């Protein structure tokens, strides 16, 4: 069967540290609403 | 790759070795031999 991921397989990309900011970046990622 | 001691100098054998280094957005391991200081605060100071 399938079921559907919503959100779900967002990593931090990377160990560094920030706050209230918008960042955005490419790499690996599951995409949003994936059928799993 | 054949390597006889009679190789030549493009011929013969080279030991490499590769020192990838990682980067800075992450915890240090590894250091250059540097001495280390006291922690001061409020003062402007240079700071490594």
């Amino acid at each position: 069967a399938y079921t559907n991921s919503f959100t779900r397989g967002v990593y931090y990309p990377d160990k560094v540290f920030r706050s209230s900011v918008l960042h955005s970046t490419q790499d690996l990622f599951l995409p949003f609403f994936s059928n799993v | 790759y054949g390597f006889q001691p009679t190789n030549g100098v493009g011929y013969q054998p080279y030991r490499v070795v590769v020192l990838s280094f990682e980067l800075l957005h992450a915890p240090a391991t590894v250091c250059g031999p540097k001495k280390s200081t006291n922690l001061v605060k409020n003062k402007c100071v240079n700071f490594n």
